[PDB]
C-alpha cells in the first residue's frame, strides 16, 4: 500500500488517510463546545491545568475574528491560531471591499475553502484541529463546526475534543427539551455544565473553565468574554448539577 | 575625441585619430590613443561621448578576443564589423545608449584585401574607400573625392593623409593636437611614430 | 526550478556524488603534466579503439584558456567544455577590469571554486572532471602547474597525472623526477613526459598528444612525427 | 504548495524503453477504432460514436473536430486528453501561424506543432504523456491532400490510409487490400464504411458513426459572399442522413 | 505638483572644549511666517554619550535621529554591548545619509 | 512531499556513469541505422527507415534526414519528436550566427552548441535527456567537408565515416575495411548502400525503406549543393550499384 | 531517501552530525591563546611527495587582527573565508573601526545553518578563528558546521584531535609566553601526525596586537623545530 | 508501485488515482437525478441528515452557480464547495469578458478541462466529485451536462448519479423507450418535478417526506431551489394520484 | 517510524514525529529556570562547557529593555527566534511608540514556529525558550516550545533534569510569588530551585548565569564575579 504516507493521495477506498490521521490529533485534544441560542451563540472550552504554575485566567484559548465572531478549537493549538489569522485576513478583506462586516456563512466558507486547500497537495499537511465558531449577522445567529477535511455545516449545537460524545449527548438532550429555543444567559450556564460533565473523559488533571458569547441583546451583537459574577454564577450552576 | 579618419588603399587600411582630450577649457592630455586592437589584423578607432567611447571599445575588444580563443581563429573584418554594428543597433534603443562612432580598418587574410567600415552610434554601417566621423568629414570627403586613387601604395596613402590633417589644422576651429597613425595590412598592425 | 540536494553527506561523512564523480575521472583517458626549469609539458593519452577518426576536427585534449595558459583534463568530455568556457570568459573579464592577464594560480582558483559550488548547490551534480592547468604568470619565467578535482580542492605540483592508470604513471614520476634538478631543457621535459605515458599507453602511435608551454604566451602542439621520434628514441635506449 | 514536481515523470528504463509512452500507447490500444483514407480529390476520417448511456445525447459529443477550415482531426484513446489537444491545436494555428502570415498553416506544419506539445508532455516536469493517437486530415494549396498520425511520443507519419486503436491490425489489413492510387473520394468513403463495420459491434448507422471529409470548397458554408477568391472550408462533417444514404448502396 | 520637502527653520550650534562638548539649538519650529511651536526640542540624547541634531526639514530630521538611535540599539545587540565611539557614530551617519543620495534627507546634522 | 517520486535523472552510478545516458544510448541502439561517409569532394548520408507499412506516404516524408541550413544536414537515430526539438534549436542558432556576423555558421560551432544543450540535461534540472544521436554532414570554408556525431551524453566527435543506431559494431567494421582517403563521392555512395545492405535486419534493401542525401561541390564553381534524394532517385541509385 | 533538514529521534540533525564525521577525517589543526598572542598550527598532509607543499594553504588571513585555520573538506572553507573578509572590511567601512573577533565569528556561524530544500548541504569543515580586539583581548574560537562556536584557551580539530586535546588540557596554563606556546603546538603536532614533523609538512602562525596576523616562513619554523628537539633531549 | 499514488500511467494504460476518485464520488451515499421538460430542467437529489445537532437548512449538494445555471454534486462536500466556487467565478468572468451569460455546456466543458488537467499534472489531485450542470440555455433549450474526475463530459436527455444510479438509469431508459421522445412532455415545471420524484420512488423502492429530498429547477432566465413546503405540495399532489 | 520523514506527515495515531524529535534536543539541553514575583521576573540558567579549556555557552539573550529570554536546545535556532523578537519589540516602538506586550511576544513566536510544522522542506525549531518581561500589566514569565505551544506561568524550568526545579517551584509557589520589591531575594529562590536539577556538579562562578527585569530595573544579565554574591 503506502497510500497513507502522502497527503492528497486517494486510497482505493476513496479516502485521504492523512486527513483521517489529522482527526486523531483532534480527538486527542481537550473538549470545546458551541451552543446556538435565540439571538446569539455561546462558546466554551476545557483548559487542563498541567501544573499549579499556570497563571489562572492568563492562557486564553477562545479567539475573536473581526468584532462579531468567536472561534474555538480542539487539537493542535498552533494550527488553530494559523487558521484564525487567516480568518482575520479574510474578514478584513471582505469588509474593506464590501463595507458591511462579513456574514457568518460567508465567513465559514472562507475557512472551509482554505482548510480544503490543505488537502489538495502533498506539500502541505492538513489542519490538526476541528473548529467551532459563529456569531450574529444581519440574518441572525449562526453556529458552525469545521473539520480537517474542510467539511463544515451549521449546528444547533456542536462539540469536539476528547469529551466529544458526552457533550454530544448532553446537547441532544437540550435540543430535544427546548424546541422553542434556549436563551443566551441560559445557554451560558448549560455550556458550563456540559464542559464539567465531559471533563470525565479527561479527569486526572483538574481544569479551568472559559466561556464567551455573541447575543444580539446581551452583548449588543458583538463578541465578549464571560467573567466576574456571570462566570462564577455558571461555575456554581455546574457544581450543583454534578452533585 | 572629435577627429577620426580612415583611408583604404591597395594593400592596407590607414587610421588617423586626433590626440587631444579636452574637458571644459583645459586640454587634459595631448597623447591619447583613440584606438583598440580587436584582433591581430583588425583595428578600431572610436570617437564620441566621454566614458562611453573607451568602455565600448574595450567591451568589443574583450568579446572578439574571447571568440579568438574559443575558435582558435580570427574573425574576418566583415564579421567583426557586423558584430559591432549589431551591438550599437541594440544599444540605440536601450535605457542609456552608447554614444560612440567608430571606424574598423582590417586586412582580410582569406581574400587578401584591406577593408574600411564606418559605423555611427545608431548602428549605420557602410564599406568605404575613405571615411570620417564628425566635423572632419565636411573637409576631408571632398578633398579625398579629388586626390584619392584606388591603386595607391601605403606611402601614397600616408601623403594623402597629410593633405587631410593639414587642411583640418588650417580650418577646424579647435586644437586637436595632431594625430596618431596606424597601418593595418597583411603583416598586422603597426604605428607610425613620427607624424 | 529543480531543487534537490544531490550532493549530501553519508553517515560515515562522505559525499557520495563527489566520490562517484571521481570514479568518472579514473575511467577517463590519462593525462600528465611535467614542469621543466623553463617550461611545462602537457601529455595526454588517446584511447586507441578508434580508427576512422578525423583528428583535424575532433576536439583536442589540451585547451587554451588564454594565450599564456592551458588546461587539460580527465573525465567526462562534455562536462569539461563547460568548465573551459567559463574559464575562458573569466580570463577575458580579468583582463578587462585588472588590465592584466590571469596568474595560473588565480585561474586555477576560479575553476576549482566553480567545481566546488556544484558540490553544494541544489539541482546539480558535480563535474565528472579533474584538470591540470599550466602556464606562466605575466612577465614571469618561473613555471606553474596546478591540479583541480571535482570536490574543489586544488594545489601545485612539480609534476602530476590523472585519469586511468594514473597511479602507475605517478609511480614512475615519483621515482624519475628529482625536485633538486628538473628537466633543464624543453627536450628533456618532453622526454620524461613521454616515458611516463609509455608506461601506461600502448604504442606511441596516434596515441600520445603533447603540448609545450614556454613563457610569454609561447605555446605549440607537437605532431605525430616529432612525438614518434621521441617514442622510437626511448625504445632503443630501453634495450639494455 | 505549487508544482514542486519540476523533475521528469517519464524516464529511460535500463532496456531503454520510455515506460510512460509505452503505457500511453497501451491506453490507445484499448480505445475505440478510428481511421483515415486518402483519395485523389479528398481525405476521409471516421470513427465509432460508442455512447456511454442511451440517455446521453452523442451529437453533443464530437469525436471528429475541425482545426482549420481545411484541417480536421480524430483520435483513439482518452477523450478528455483529445479535447484539450484540439483546444491547443486550434489556438496554435492562430498564435504561431495565422497571426503571422495572414493564412492558415499547411497540414504538416500544424501537425508538427501538435507533435511538439505532445513531445513536451513526455519530458517536461510534473506531467504524464497524452493518452491518444491522432489522425489529422487536411488540404493546403501547395501540398494538396494529406493524412497524418501523431502518437503519444510526439512522432508523426504521413499515410495513404490507416487505422488506430482496438481493431486496427484487422483494419490496416483490410485497407491494404482495397487502397489504390486512383480512388475518387466517394470510393474512399465507401471503403471507410466497410472497414469500420468489421470493428463496430452493435448498431451501425448514421447515429453511431462520425465521419468527416476534406474535399472540395464549400461556398454554402462560408457565411458571406462577394470576395470571389474566398471559397469556403474544405472540411465537412457528413450528416446523420448523409451516412445512411451511403449505407443502402453498401 | 507635490513638493515632498518643507523648511521648519531653527538653528543649531556645537562647541567642543578640552574635556566637554555642547550641542545647542533653539526650540522654535516654523513654516513660512507662522510659528508651529515655541518649544519643540531638536537636540537629543542618543545614548553612549552622543548628542545629535538634524536641522532643516523636521520630518527628515526626526526620521534620521530615530534611525541613528536605532542604529545604536543594534550595535549593542550585535557587538556585545560595546560603546559606539563618536568617530564610528559619525561614519554610521555618513552611510544613513548617503544611502539616500538621490532622494536626500533635507537636514544639516551635528553630533 | 514530492521527493518520493523523483527518479534523479542527473546522478552518477558508483561506477561513475550517468544511468539515464546509458539507457538512452540503449534506446538508440534499436533505431534504423544511419551512415555518414566523408569523401574529398563531398559527403553521403544514408539511413534505414524503421520498418515501413506499404500504406505509408513515402515521398511526402522525413524521418531520418533533416536540413539545418543550406550547408549542413543531419541524420537522426532515436526518438524523432526529441530530435525535432533539437533541430529547430539548431536551425535558429544558425540564423543568429548569420544575423550577427553576416557569415554562415562553421559546422563545428553549431555542433558544439547542440552538444552543449544535451550536456545540460545530464548535469542539472532533473529532466530526462533527449534520446537522440546525430550525424552532422556539412561544409564551411575553414575545414571544408566535415562529419560529426553527437549522442545523449553531449559528447561529439569527428569522423571520416561513421554509423549510429542499430548494428553500429557490424557497420563500423565493414566501413573500416573498405574506406580509403582519396575516395570520391560516388564510391562513398556505393560503400554507404553496400554497408546497409549487409547490416540490415530486413530481407533486402528496397527504395521505399531508405532516405538518402548528398552534399557535394555539385553546383556551379566553388559553391555547395545539398541533395535530398526523392524516392524515385533512391530506386535508381540502387539499380545502378546492383543492389536490386 | 529523506529530507536534508531532518531531525533524528535523539533530536539532532542527521546532516550536521554526518558533517562532524568528515571533519574527523581531516588534517590536524591546533590553536593556543596567551596574554602575549594566539598561535595557530596545522598538518599540511601532502598526499604525494611530488605536490609542492607550500601550495597547501590551510592557515589564512581574515583581517590584520584576525586569522584562520581549517580542517576537513577545505574546498568548503573558501566561501566562508570570502564571507569573513567581506564582513570584516565592510564593518570597518561602516564604523571606521576594527570588527570584534566574536562578532566576525558569529557572522560566519550564521552562514552555517543556511542549507536545505540557500545551499544544499552543511559545510564539511571546522574553523579555528583567532585574533585580537581591544575589549576582550586575545581570543580563540572553534566554528562548527552546526552554527555554534566556542571560545577556547587551546583547542585541536581534525584526526589527531582527541589525543591532542587531552595533551593540551595538561600543558595549558594562564601564564604561557608566546614562545612557550609556539613550542607546545609543534610538540603536540609531532605526536599526533602520521609522518615525521618537519618545516615542510607543518605550518605555524600567530596574531599579536603589535604586528597582527603573521604566517611564519619555513625557515623560522625549522629553527623552532630544532629548538624543540633540544628541549626534549635535555631531560 | 508509485504509479498508484500520482496521476501517471500504469502498465495497462490506466490512472488509478482517477479511478479511486470516482469511488470517493459515492462516499456520501446520496443519489441524484435530472430530467428535461418542454420549458424546464429539473434536478432532484436525496437529502440525508444523520446527526440531530445539525441545522437541516445548511445541508445541501445543489448550488446556484449563476442566475441561469444550477449544479448538483455527487461527492464529499469540501471538494463539492471547492468546485461550486470555481464554477461561480468562471461563470462571472465569462459574462464580463464576452458580454453574455455562460452557457451550461460551455461551463461543463471548462470545468471538465480543469479536471482533465489534474489527471495529467502531478501536484494536483482530482476532486472526488461528479458535477451535473442544468439550465434552460437560450440557444439549446433545456440542458443537462455532466462532469467526472476523468475530465469527461456530455449532454443528456436525462441522467442519474449515485450508488443506486443504474436502477434509476434503466427506469428512465424504459420511460423513453415508451414515450418515443427526448423529454418529459409537460407544461408546468411542477409536473416535471412530480415526474422526477415519482420515477425515483419506483427506481429506489422508497418513500420520501419533504425533508428526504432536494429539488432544483431551471427555467428560462432563473434557476431556483425549492423549499421544504414547495416539495410537500409536490409530494401531496403525487399522493392524490 | 514510517511517518518521521518530515513535518508534513501525520502518524496514524495523529502525531508529528519531527516535532517530537525537535522537542528531544531541548531535553538534551542544559537546565534553565524562570520564576517571578509581582514586581520582578528572573532567569537563572546553567551554562555548559565543551571541556576545561572552553568557555561556557551563553544561555540568556536580551530582546529589549523590558524583555528577554533563556534558551535550551539548539543555540542558532534561539538566535534566530531572539532576533525575530528583537525586530518585533522594535517595530512596536518605532511605529506605535509602545513597548511590546509579553503576551503578544508569545503569540508571535507561536505563529512563527507553527509554519515550519505544516510545510514541506522546512524543519521545526530545535529549541525551548523562557521569556520574562515587565510590561504595562506587570511581571511576566513565558514558556515557548517549538511545537508552537506558548504558556504563561509563575515559574518553570526546561532542559536536562528540569523536573526537580519544576516540582521545587510547585512547592515554593506561595513564598516566591510574594517576593515583591526585593531583587536579591527572588534570585535566591531561582538559584535554590535550579539546584534541584544539579547532579554530581554544583554552581560555580563561571557556570551560573542570572537575568532580572522588573518595575524599576531594565532586563540585565549577571555572569562571573557579578554572580559570586549568590553561590
Amino acid at each position: 500500500t503506502g497510500y497513507d504516507l502522502s497527503n492528497s493521495v486517494f486510497s482505493p477506498d476513496g479516502r485521504n488517510f492523512q486527513v483521517e490521521y489529522a482527526v486523531k490529533a483532534v480527538e486527542n485534544g481537550t473538549t470545546s463546545i458551541g451552543i446556538k441560542c435565540n439571538d446569539g451563540v455561546v462558546f466554551a472550552v476545557e483548559k487542563l491545568i498541567t501544573s499549579k504554575l499556570l497563571v489562572p485566567q492568563k492562557n486564553v484559548k477562545i479567539q475573536v475574528v473581526d468584532r462579531h465572531i468567536g472561534c474555538v478549537y480542539s487539537g493542535l493549538i498552533p494550527d488553530g491560531r494559523h487558521l484564525v489569522n487567516r480568518g482575520r485576513e479574510e474578514a478584513a478583506s471582505f469588509k474593506k471591499l464590501y463595507k458591511t462586516p462579513i456574514p457568518i456563512p460567508a465567513f465559514a466558507d472562507r475557512l472551509g475553502q482554505y482548510v480544503q486547500a490543505h488537502t489538495l497537495y502533498n506539500s502541505v499537511r492538513p489542519f490538526g484541529v476541528s473548529t467551532i465558531f459563529g456569531g450574529v449577522d444581519k440574518n441572525g445567529a449562526h453556529l458552525y463546526m469545521l473539520e480537517p477535511s474542510g467539511s463544515y455545516w451549521g449546528y444547533k449545537g456542536a462539540a469536539t475534543g476528547k469529551g466529544r460524545q458526552s457533550a454530544k449527548a448532553e446537547l441532544e438532550k437540550l435540543v430535544d427539551h427546548h424546541p422553542e429555543g434556549l436563551s443566551a444567559r441560559e445557554a451560558v450556564k448549560q455550556a458550563a455544565k456540559i464542559i464539567y460533565l465531559a471533563h470525565e473523559d479527561n479527569k486526572e488533571k483538574d481544569f479551568e473553565l472559559e466561556i464567551s458569547w455573541c447575543s444580539l441583546s446581551e452583548t449588543n451583537g458583538l463578541h465578549k468574554f464571560v467573567k466576574g459574577d456571570l462566570l462564577q454564577e455558571a461555575i456554581d450552576f455546574a457544581q450543583k448539577e454534578i452533585n | 575625441m572629435d577627429i577620426i579618419l580612415g583611408i583604404r588603399v591597395q594593400d592596407s587600411v590607414i587610421l588617423a585619430s586626433s590626440k587631444a582630450v579636452t574637458r571644459g577649457i583645459s586640454v587634459l592630455k595631448d597623447s591619447d590613443d583613440k584606438t583598440r586592437q580587436l584582433s591581430p589584423h583588425t583595428l578600431m578607432s572610436f570617437a564620441g561621448e566621454a566614458g562611453d567611447t573607451v568602455q565600448f571599445a574595450e567591451y568589443i575588444q574583450a568579446n572578439i578576443q574571447l571568440y579568438s580563443i574559443r575558435e582558435d581563429y580570427e574573425l574576418s573584418p566583415q564579421a567583426v564589423s557586423s558584430f559591432v554594428r549589431q551591438e550599437l543597433a541594440k544599444s540605440i534603443r536601450s535605457r542609456r545608449p552608447y554614444q560612440v562612432n567608430v571606424l574598423i580598418g582590417g586586412y582580410d587574410k582569406k581574400k587578401n584585401k584591406p577593408e574600411l567600415y564606418q559605423i555611427d552610434y545608431l548602428g549605420t554601417k557602410v564599406e568605404l574607400p575613405y571615411g570620417a566621423h564628425g566635423y572632419s568629414g565636411f573637409y576631408t570627403f571632398s578633398l579625398l573625392d579629388h586626390h584619392y586613387r584606388p591603386d595607391m601604395t601605403t606611402e601614397e596613402g600616408l601623403d594623402l593623409l597629410k593633405l587631410c590633417v593639414q587642411e583640418l589644422e588650417k580650418r577646424m576651429p579647435m586644437d586637436f593636437k595632431g594625430v596618431i597613425v596606424k597601418i593595418v595590412d597583411k603583416d598586422g598592425i603597426r604605428q607610425v611614430d613620427d607624424f | 526550478g529543480y531543487d534537490r540536494a544531490l550532493s549530501i553527506f553519508s553517515p560515515d561523512g562522505h559525499i557520495f556524488q563527489v566520490e562517484y564523480a571521481l570514479e568518472a575521472v579514473k575511467r577517463g583517458t590519462c593525462a600528465v603534466g611535467v614542469k621543466g626549469k623553463n617550461c611545462v609539458v602537457l601529455g595526454c593519452e588517446r584511447r586507441s579503439t578508434l580508427k576512422l577518426q578525423d583528428t583535424r576536427i575532433t576536439p583536442s585534449k589540451v585547451s587554451k584558456i588564454d594565450s599564456h595558459v592551458v588546461l587539460s583534463f580527465s573525465g567526462l568530455n562534455a562536462d569539461s567544455r563547460i568548465l573551459i568556457e567559463k574559464a575562458r570568459v573569466e580570463a577575458q573579464s580579468h583582463r578587462l577590469t585588472l588590465e592584466d592577464p590571469v596568474t595560473v594560480e588565480y585561474l586555477t582558483r576560479y575553476v576549482a571554486g566553480v567545481q566546488q559550488r556544484y558540490t553544494q548547490s541544489g539541482g546539480v551534480r558535480p563535474f565528472g572532471v579533474s584538470t591540470l592547468i599550466a602556464g606562466f604568470d605575466p612577465r614571469d619565467d618561473e613555471p606553474k602547474l596546478y591540479q583541480t578535482e571535482p570536490s574543489g580542492i586544488y594545489s601545485s605540483w612539480s609534476a602530476q597525472t590523472i585519469g586511468r592508470n594514473s597511479k602507475t604513471v605517478r609511480e614512475f614520476l615519483e621515482k624519475n623526477y628529482d625536485r633538486k634538478e628538473p628537466p633543464a631543457t624543453v627536450e628533456e621535459c618532453v622526454k620524461l613526459t613521454v616515458r611516463s605515458l609509455l608506461e601506461v599507453v600502448q604504442t606511441g602511435a596516434k596515441n600520445i598528444e603533447i603540448t609545450v608551454v614556454k613563457p610569454d604566451s609561447d605555446i605549440v602542439a607537437l605532431s605525430s612525427e616529432e612525438i614518434n621520434q621521441y617514442v622510437t628514441q626511448i625504445e632503443q635506449e630501453k634495450q639494455e | 504548495m505549487t508544482d514542486r514536481y519540476s523533475f521528469s515523470l517519464t524516464t529511460f528504463s535500463p532496456s531503454g524503453k520510455l515506460g510512460q509512452i509505452d503505457y500511453a500507447l497501451t491506453a490507445v490500444k484499448q480505445g475505440v477504432t478510428s481511421l483515415g483514407i486518402k483519395a485523389t480529390n479528398g481525405v476521409v476520417i471516421a470513427t465509432e460514436k460508442k455512447s456511454s448511456s442511451p440517455l446521453a445525447m452523442s451529437e453533443t459529443l464530437s469525436k471528429v473536430s475541425l482545426l482549420t477550415p481545411d484541417i480536421g482531426a480524430v483520435y483513439s484513446g482518452m477523450g478528455p486528453d483529445y479535447r484539450v489537444l484540439v483546444d491547443k491545436s486550434r489556438k496554435v494555428a492562430h498564435t504561431s501561424y495565422k497571426r503571422i502570415y495572414g493564412e492558415y498553416p499547411p497540414t504538416k506544419l500544424l501537425v508538427s506543432e501538435v507533435a511538439k506539445i505532445m513531445q513536451e508532455a513526455t519530458q517536461s516536469g510534473g506531467v504524464r504523456p497524452f493518452g491518444v493517437s491522432l489522425l489529422i486530415a487536411g488540404h493546403d494549396e501547395f501540398n494538396g491532400f494529406s493524412l497524418y498520425q501523431v502518437d503519444p511520443s510526439g512522432s508523426y507519419f504521413p499515410w495513404k490510409a490507416t487505422a488506430i486503436g482496438k481493431g486496427s491490425v484487422a483494419a490496416k489489413t483490410f485497407l491494404e487490400k482495397r487502397w489504390n492510387d486512383e480512388l475518387e473520394l466517394e470510393d474512399a468513403i465507401h471503403i471507410a464504411l466497410l472497414t469500420l463495420k468489421e470493428s463496430v459491434e452493435g448498431e451501425f448507422n448514421g447515429d453511431t458513426i462520425e465521419l468527416a471529409i476534406i474535399g472540395d470548397e464549400n461556398p454554402d458554408l462560408l457565411g458571406y459572399t462577394g470576395i470571389p477568391t474566398d471559397k469556403g472550408p474544405r472540411f465537412r462533417k457528413l450528416t446523420s442522413q448523409e451516412i445512411n444514404d451511403r449505407l443502402e448502396a453498401l | 505638483q507635490f513638493n515632498p520637502y518643507g523648511d521648519n527653520g531653527g538653528t543649531i550650534l556645537g562647541i567642543a572644549g578640552e574635556d566637554f562638548a555642547v550641542l545647542a539649538g533653539d526650540t522654535r519650529n516654523i513654516t513660512d511666517y507662522s510659528i508651529n511651536s515655541r518649544y519643540e526640542p531638536k537636540v537629543f540624547d542618543c545614548g553612549d554619550n552622543i548628542v545629535m541634531s538634524a536641522n532643516g526639514f523636521a520630518a527628515d530630521g526626526d526620521a534620521l535621529v530615530k534611525r541613528f538611535k536605532n542604529s545604536v540599539k543594534w550595535y549593542h545587540f550585535d557587538h556585545n554591548d560595546k560603546k559606539l565611539s563618536i568617530n564610528s557614530a559619525a561614519r554610521n551617519i555618513q552611510h544613513l545619509l548617503y544611502g539616500k543620495r538621490f532622494f536626500p534627507y533635507y537636514v544639516h546634522t551635528i553630533i | 512531499g514530492s521527493r518520493r517520486y523523483d527518479s534523479r535523472t542527473t546522478i552518477f552510478s558508483p561506477e561513475g556513469r550517468l544511468y539515464q545516458v546509458e539507457y538512452a544510448l540503449e534506446s538508440i541502439s534499436h533505431a534504423g541505422t544511419a551512415i555518414g561517409i566523408m569523401a574529398s569532394d563531398g559527403i553521403v548520408l544514408a539511413a534505414e527507415r524503421k520498418v515501413t507499412s506499404t500504406l505509408l506516404e513515402q515521398d511526402t516524408s522525413t524521418e531520418k534526414l533533416y536540413k539545418l541550413n543550406d550547408k549542413i544536414a543531419v541524420a537522426v537515430a532515436g526518438l524523432t519528436a526529441d530530435a525535432e526539438i533539437l533541430i529547430n534549436t539548431a536551425r535558429i542558432h544558425a540564423q543568429n550566427y548569420l544575423k550577427t556576423y553576416n557569415e554562415d555558421i562553421p559546422v563545428e560551432i553549431l555542433v558544439r552548441r547542440l552538444s552543449d544543450i544535451k550536456q545540460g540535461y545530464t548535469q542539472h534540472g532533473g529532466l530526462r535527456p533527449f534520446g537522440v544521436s546525430f550525424i552532422y554532414a556539412g561544409y564551411d570554408d575553414r575545414y571544408g567537408y566535415q562529419l560529426y556525431t553527437s549522442n545523449p551524453s553531449g559528447n561529439y566527435t569527428g569522423w571520416k565515416a561513421i554509423s549510429v543506431g542499430a548494428n553500429t559494431s557490424a557497420a563500423q567494421t565493414l566501413l573500416q575495411m573498405d574506406y580509403k582517403d582519396d575516395m570520391k563521392v560516388d564510391d562513398a555512395i556505393e560503400l554507404a548502400l553496400k554497408t546497409l545492405s549487409k547490416t540490415t535486419d530486413s530481407s533486402a534493401l528496397t527504395y521505399d525503406r531508405l532516405e538518402f542525401a548528398t552534399i557535394r561541390k555539385g553546383a556551379n564553381d566553388g559553391e555547395v549543393y545539398q541533395k535530398i534524394f526523392k524516392p524515385q532517385e533512391i530506386k535508381d541509385i540502387l539499380v545502378k550499384t546492383g543492389i536490386t | 531517501d529523506r529530507g536534508v533538514s531532518t531531525f533524528s529521534p535523539e533530536g539532532r540533525l542527521f546532516q550536521v552530525e554526518y558533517s562532524l564525521e568528515a571533519i574527523k577525517l581531516g588534517s590536524t589543526a591546533i590553536g593556543i591563546a596567551t596574554k602575549e598572542g594566539v598561535v595557530l598550527g596545522v598538518e599540511k598532509r601532502a598526499t604525494s611527495p611530488l605536490l609542492e607543499s607550500d601550495s597547501i594553504e590551510k592557515i589564512v588571513e581574515i583581517d590584520r587582527h584576525i586569522g584562520c585555520a581549517m580542517s576537513g573538506l577545505t574546498a568548503d572553507a573558501r566561501s566562508m573565508i570570502e564571507h569573513a573578509r567581506t564582513a570584516a572590511v565592510t564593518h570597518n567601512l561602516y564604523y571606521d573601526e576594527d570588527i570584534n573577533v566574536e562578532s566576525l565569528t558569529q557572522s560566519v556561524c550564521d552562514l552555517a545553518l543556511r542549507f536545505g530544500e540557500l545551499m544544499s548541504r552543511p559545510f564539511g569543515v571546522a574553523l579555528l578563528i583567532a585574533g585580537h580586539d581591544a575589549d576582550d583581548g586575545y581570543q580563540l574560537f572553534h566554528a562548527e558546521p552546526s552554527g555554534t562556536f566556542y571560545r577556547y584557551n587551546a583547542k585541536a580539530i581534525g584526526s589527531g584531535s582527541e589525543g591532542a586535546q587531552a595533551e593540551l588540557l595538561n600543558e595549558w596554563h594562564s601564564s604561557l609566553t608566546l614562545k612557550e606556546a609556539e613550542l607546545l603546538v609543534l610538540k603536540i603536532l609531532k605526536q599526533v601526525m602520521e609522518e615525521k614533523l618537519d618545516e615542510n609538512n607543518a605550518q605555524l602562525s600567530c596574531i599579536t596586537k603589535q604586528d597582527g596576523f603573521k604566517i611564519y616562513d619555513n625557515e623560522k619554523t625549522a629553527e623552532l623545530i630544532k629548538e624543540l628537539k633540544e628541549k626534549e633531549a635535555a631531560e | 508501485g508509485y504509479d498508484r499514488h500520482i496521476t501517471i500511467f500504469s502498465p495497462e494504460g490506466r490512472l488509478y488515482q482517477v479511478e479511486y476518485a470516482f469511488k470517493a464520488t459515492n462516499q456520501t451515499n446520496i443519489n441524484s437525478l435530472a430530467v428535461r421538460g418542454k420549458d424546464c430542467t429539473v434536478v432532484i437529489s436525496q437529502k440525508k441528515v444523520p446527526d440531530k445537532l445539525l441545522d437541516p437548512t445548511t445541508v445541501s449538494y445543489i448550488f446556484c452557480i449563476s442566475r441561469t445555471i444550477g449544479m448538483v454534486v455527487n461527492g464529499p462536500i469540501p471538494d463539492a464547495r471547492n468546485a461550486a466556487l470555481r464554477a461561480k467565478a468562471e461563470a462571472a468572468e465569462f459574462r464580463y469578458k464576452y458580454g453574455y451569460d455562460m452557457p451550461c455546456d460551455v461551463l461543463a466543458k471548462r470545468m471538465a478541462n480543469l479536471s482533465q488537467i489534474y489527471t495529467q499534472r502531478a501536484y494536483m489531485r482530482p476532486l472526488g466529485v461528479i458535477l451535473t450542470f442544468v439550465s434552460v440555455d437560450e440557444e439549446l433549450g433545456p440542458s443537462i451536462y455532466k462532469t467526472d474526475p476523468a475530465g469527461y463530459y456530455v449532454g443528456y436527455k436525462a441522467t442519474a448519479t449515485g450508488p443506486k444510479q443504474q436502477e434509476i438509469t434503466t427506469n428512465l431508459e424504459n420511460h423513453f423507450k415508451k414515450s418515443k421522445i427526448d423529454h418529459i412532455n409537460e407544461e408546468s415545471w411542477e409536473k416535471v418535478v412530480e415526474f422526477a420524484i415519482t420515477h425515483m420512488i419506483d427506481a429506489l423502492g422508497t418513500e420520501f417526506s419533504k425533508n428526504d429530498l432536494e429539488v432544483g429547477v431551471a427555467t428560462k432566465d432563473k434557476f431556483f431551489t425549492l423549499s421544504a413546503e414547495n416539495i410537500e405540495e409536490r409530494l401531496v399532489a403525487i399522493a392524490e394520484q | 517510524n514510517n511517518y518521521d520523514g518530515d513535518t508534513v506527515t501525520f502518524s496514524p495515531t495523529g502525531r508529528l514525529f519531527q516535532v517530537e524529535y525537535a522537542l528531544e534536543a531541548i531535553k538534551q539541553g542544559s537546565v534553565t529556570v524562570g520564576l517571578r514575583s509581582n514586581t520582578h521576573a528572573v532567569l537563572v540558567a546553567l551554562k555548559r562547557n565543551a571541556d576545561e579549556l572552553s568557555s561556557y555557552q551563553k544561555k540568556i539573550i536580551k530582546c529589549d529593555e523590558h524583555m528577554g529570554l533563556s534558551l535550551a536546545g539548539l543555540a542558532p535556532d534561539a538566535r534566530v527566534l531572539s532576533n525575530y523578537l528583537r525586530q518585533q519589540c522594535n517595530y512596536s516602538s518605532l511605529v506605535f511608540n509602545r513597548k511590546l506586550a509579553v503576551e503578544r511576544a508569545g503569540h508571535l513566536l507561536c505563529d512563527k514556529a507553527q509554519k515550519n510544522t505544516q510545510s514541506y522542506g522546512g524543519r521545526p525549531y530545535g529549541v525551548g525558550l523562557l521569556i520574562i518581561g515587565y510590561d504595562k500589566s506587570g511581571a511576566h514569565l513565558l514558556e515557548f516550545q517549538p511545537s508552537g505551544n506558548v504558556t504563561e506561568l509563575y515559574g518553570t524550568a526546561i532542559g536536562a533534569r528540569s523536573q526537580g526545579a519544576k516540582t521545587y517551584l510547585e512547592r515554593t509557589l506561595d513564598t516566591f510569588i510574594k517576593i515583591d520589591g526585593n531583587p536579591d531575594e527572588l534570585i535566591k529562590a531561582g538559584v535554590e530551585a535550579i539546584s534541584q536539577s544539579l547532579r554530581d556538579e554544583s554552581l560555580t562562578v563561571d557556570n551560573l548565569s542570572i537575568a532580572i527585569v522588573g518595575k524599576d530595573t531594565p532586563f540585565t544579565i549577571y555572569d562571573g564575579e557579578a554572580v559570586a554574591k549568590y553561590i
